């Protein structure tokens, strides 16, 4: 027997929302229950609209537009309980028409553009127990109306225009249990707002303009949870908190806080939590004596000295303690904190590790101490701890490092201590899974569990077995130094022995025969030091890149090579000078071997030392070093092969001295040709798109660098006739 | 790679997917994450562990401001048993560009920017919704 | 076009951000998570206002059917009794035919 506008469901009960009705249909049963009619456009109510139905106890009018209500609409509802008028047009408090209202218990009015009151409002309603009134445009508390409601336990007001509370606001309401008062305009409260609330247990003030703390929270004996954050409170002092024993939750983040009581935390015996940020003015610790039961403490951007001894004698339930970004110097003993799994001490100034300082630890699991300048750790420091899966040592001075104890651990941090120049065994840490060290070279030793990590990620240039690599390297560099070392030296027996006095023109081979010697002294320096250790080299990488052998070696490497190409670019010059100036010749070549003194001394005295690879090369491995000089090497270089090949073509676009002159061509376009692709490769990475994987740069490097200086004696015992005769005045001697 | 290869039968549907992830390696199943659900106001579900989350972004002009940095986003989902996360890019490339590109944080981020991965969040739509098994790469 | 109820729709995740009237639910499948706006919260849920945008948030509290806050019911299951919003098998203290106890 139900209409169709409205089909129904069933248990005296009819719901017809969304249906569009313009009036209340008819011919439903007089015995119904529970009535929704909301979701549709009812925008008047006729007087004895609801004539028909004596046994009414439950209606809601959710999004009807409402604007008129009959006062005497809601006649005759005498078994009315839950009546809710939640989303309308109302625009004001219909006091007259629920009137006639005496067996309601709740009643919601949110959201109804509602901007005054009458004062005669809520008359009648004896049996109301609660009160919804949020999100309205209301100015002030409706202090006279809300006193002819003794029986009210939950009442809302968020979402308002309020500014203020007048003192004795809620004196009637003696059975008051939760108020809201979140998200309104309030910035001052008087002393006695909140009088009368003897059963109060939850109060919200977050989302508002206050900046001074209220001291008319201390006549709230039964409060359990308050919280004011999202506000501009920056003092919070002494007795703040004497007059509600029974807190349990303190919401106050997200707030300028400054400066907290020294003992603004004492007697609370059912608080659990709490967390301070930002209190950039607190030099004592807090007064936490009284207070058993807490499980969490977090003190952070504070000048706390130091940490009272009796933390973990007192109380025994903490599960976190963080005291980043604090001042602490020495560790107290933490002998008692039997429930304590992790300990944060990042950003601090301790000194060390005492024999006990983590002794008697059962469940720690996450620790960290970066960044804390810890000079000297104890031998048995972690033995007693137990199961531990994160350890953070990072940014420290330390120089030695404790391993027994730790097979659990599965993440330790130790980059950034310079001075751990050892190597760290490798039979100690069967469980480890993520690990990161200061140097490249330690982590040849770890590299059925899964391969850990390794922050340096040593590679090609940072070999583990063998320093050249190959089998054909090493012959490769073998030849060159052997060759390099006798030709050099025979050119330079035969070149300075004839007489004191020589031309100028049989003058620069003898300096490039010196240039090119000191490029083979190098070459064999590197092999010497490849033959000593060919099965290891991750033991001898620290003491080769950190002692004081790879910068004598660089020094020379960068020598020679500023040296040859200075003296061919002068050769060139002097050569095209010639077509009387046997005075300054010499003058320009002793000008210009201080040119490579220059051009070495510089990437030793800089900072930045090129000592990516053993090898100590000026062409770039990487980012780390110094790119400039790089940068500026190779840009000199090419200015410099340029201008030489310009003056020798003007020189052959328009006797003996076609032999020099052939010999002298012949010596530049093979600097010229082994010098490209070094310089190629150098920049590769950072122009090109395309990527080319280390060991081929290293490959290349190695190959083509030293090769002029065994290319250019070869030449010279060969091609020059003068050489052919050299050695007659020699056999003489 | 996010490979596309669920817990039912499916042909060619081995390497289903190849994608990119900038920020280690680990395999999971596959879970969708709506953009507001990851904020503090949000409740934590924590159904169960052993799980791989996959979150869509949709395009930030006509959107208004996030609730926190897509790098809190991140961070928050780790709490979860959502072992690995994912982001879609596809409809904001800002997004693939977003935060300090490096990753903070250990796990394992994986953008997409995936013109087929979009692709594979129509499958994750699919005819059966999921019950698919997920493979990284 | 646009969902109803909704102005910022998407079909790829949902519904963005509903009517300033109307609140939205994340309402998540086995496999998906779609929100959909919504004239109210489910039982099991309580509403909850904000400036910015509104959202239905689960209670803290067992044996309740209806809530007003997270920390306060006002509806248990039939059975129990109810006590300044916490469900308890006895009347405690309360020497309490209304399943109401107080």
């Amino acid at each position: 027997l139900c209409a169709a506008p409205c089909s129904c469901d069933g248990d005296r009960r009819v719901d017809c929302s969304g249906k569009g009705l313009t009036a209340v249909p008819e011919g439903l049963s007089a015995f119904t229950q529970a009535l929704d009619i909301s979701m549709n456009n009812i925008t008047q109510l006729p007087e004895d609209a609801f004539k028909n139905f004596p046994f009414l106890e439950e209606l809601q009018l959710a999004g009807n537009d409402l604007s008129f209500i009959h006062p005497k609409a809601l006649s005759g509802l005498k078994e009315l309980k839950v009546l809710t008028l939640q989303n309308n047009q109302l625009k004001t408090v219909p006091s007259e028409a629920i009137r006639g209202l005496s067996a309601l218990q709740s009643l919601r009015l949110d959201a109804n553009h509602i901007t005054s009151v009458p004062e005669d409002s809520f008359e009648g309603l004896v049996q109301l127990r609660h009160l919804w009134l949020d999100d309205n445009s209301l100015t002030e508390v409706p202090v006279h109306p809300l006193s002819n409601l003794p029986t009210l336990q939950a009442l809302t007001l968020a979402l308002n225009k309020i500014s203020s509370i007048p003192d004795f606001a809620f004196t009637n309401l003696s059975s008051l249990v939760v108020l809201h008062l979140h998200n309104n305009k309030i910035r001052s409260l008087s002393q006695h707002c909140f009088d009368g609330l003897d059963n109060l247990e939850t109060l919200d003030l977050n989302y508002n303009n206050l900046g001074e703390f209220p001291q008319a929270i201390k006549a709230l004996p039964s409060l359990k949870e308050l919280g004011f954050h999202s506000n501009s409170i920056s003092v919070i002092p002494d007795g703040a908190f004497d007059g509600n024993p029974l807190l349990r939750t303190i919401h106050l983040y997200d707030n300028p806080l400054s400066f907290v009581g020294n003992s603004a935390f004492h007697n609370l015996s059912d608080l659990h939590s709490l967390v301070i940020r930002g209190a950039s003015m607190v030099q004592q610790f807090p007064n936490l004596t009284g207070t058993v039961h807490l499980e969490s403490l977090t003190l952070t951007g504070t000048k706390i000295s130091s940490i009272p001894n009796n933390l973990c004698q007192e109380q025994k339930m903490l599960r976190t303690l963080d005291l980043s970004y604090n001042n602490i110097r020495d560790l107290p003993s933490f002998n008692g904190c039997h429930a304590l799994e992790e300990i944060s001490l990042q950003r601090n100034q301790i000194y060390q590790i005492k024999e006990g300082t983590f002794q008697g630890l059962i469940s720690l699991r996450i620790l960290d101490l970066s960044r804390n300048l810890i000079h000297e750790i104890h031998s048995r420091a972690f033995a007693t701890l137990g199961p531990i899966t994160n350890l953070d040592v990072s940014f420290n001075e330390l120089t030695s490092f404790p391993t027994e104890g730790l097979n659990g651990l599965n993440q330790l941090k130790l980059v950034g201590n310079f001075k751990l120049k050892e190597a760290l065994a490798a039979k100690d840490f069967v469980n480890l899974r993520s690990l990161s060290v200061p140097y490249a070279y330690q982590c040849c030793a770890f590299w059925s569990q899964i391969i850990i990590h390794c922050t340096p990620s040593t590679g090609a240039f940072k070999p583990c077995e063998y320093l050249l690599g190959s089998w054909m390297i090493r012959l490769t560099v073998w030849f060159i130094f052997l060759v390099a070392l006798f030709f050099n030296l025979l050119v330079i027996l035969t070149t300075f022995a004839s007489c004191t006095s020589l031309p100028s023109s049989k003058l620069f081979i003898g300096l490039i025969s010196v240039s090119n010697l000191f490029m083979g002294i190098y070459t064999g320096i590197l092999t010497f030091l490849d033959a000593v250790s060919w099965g290891r080299f991750a033991e001898f990488g620290i003491w080769w890149e950190t002692g004081s052998g790879c910068k004598v070696a660089g020094f020379l490497a960068v020598f020679s090579s500023e040296s040859a190409i200075f003296l061919l670019m002068l050769a060139t010059v002097e050569r095209s000078l010639s077509a009387n100036h046997l005075k300054q010749f010499r003058v320009a070549a002793l000008l210009a071997f201080l040119g490579a003194t220059v051009a070495g001394c510089f990437p030793l005295f800089h900072r930045g030392e090129y000592s990516a690879s053993p090898l100590c090369l000026p062409f770039p491995t990487g980012e780390t070093p110094s790119l400039g000089f790089t940068v500026t090497l190779v840009l000199l270089n090419s200015l410099a092969f340029l201008l030489m090949a310009v003056i020798y073509t003007k020189l052959y676009c328009n006797n003996s001295q076609s032999s020099m002159i052939k010999h002298v061509a012949w010596l530049i376009f093979t600097n010229c040709i082994f010098f490209c692709p070094v310089a190629f490769f150098s920049f590769a990475p950072l122009i090109t798109a395309i990527s080319i994987s280390p060991e081929i740069m290293k490959s290349v490097t190695l190959i083509f660098f030293p090769l002029p200086a065994c290319l250019n004696p070869v030449l010279y015992v060969f091609f020059n006739p003068k050489f052919k005769e050299d050695w007659k005045l020699l056999k003489r001697r | 790679i996010i490979r596309v290869i669920p817990l039912k039968m499916d042909p060619t549907g081995k390497l289903n997917l190849t994608l990119e992830g900038v920020f280690t390696p680990a395999e999971g199943k596959l879970m969708q994450s709506h953009p507001l659900y990851l904020c503090n106001a949000s409740d934590d579900d924590n159904l169960e562990p052993g799980f791989i989350s996959i979150v869509k972004l949709e395009s930030p002009r006509r959107a208004p401001r996030p609730c926190l940095s897509l790098a809190s986003k991140a961070r928050m989902a780790g709490e979860r048993g959502a072992s690995a996360v994912l982001f879609d890019i596809t409809e904001d490339r800002a997004a693939a560009e977003q935060l300090q590109q490096p990753l903070g944080l250990t796990w394992p981020v994986v953008l997409i920017w995936g013109n087929d991965a979009e692709k594979l969040m129509e499958f994750v739509y699919k005819n059966q919704k999921a019950h698919v098994r997920i493979e990284l790469k | 076009a646009c969902a109803k109820g909704c102005e910022l729709c998407s079909e790829v995740n949902g519904c963005l951000k509903c009517s300033p009237k109307l609140f939205i639910l994340l309402e998540r499948n086995d496999i998906r998570q779609v929100g959909v706006c919504l004239p109210s919260c489910p039982p099991g849920y309580f509403d909850a206002r904000n400036p910015d945008m509104n959202k239905c948030i689960k209670c803290k509290i067992e044996h309740c059917e209806a809530c007003f806050s997270h920390n306060f019911c006002t509806k248990c299951k039939e059975g129990l009794y109810l006590h300044k919003g916490r469900c308890y098998p006895a009347c405690p203290e309360g020497s309490s035919g209304t399943m109401e106890c107080s």
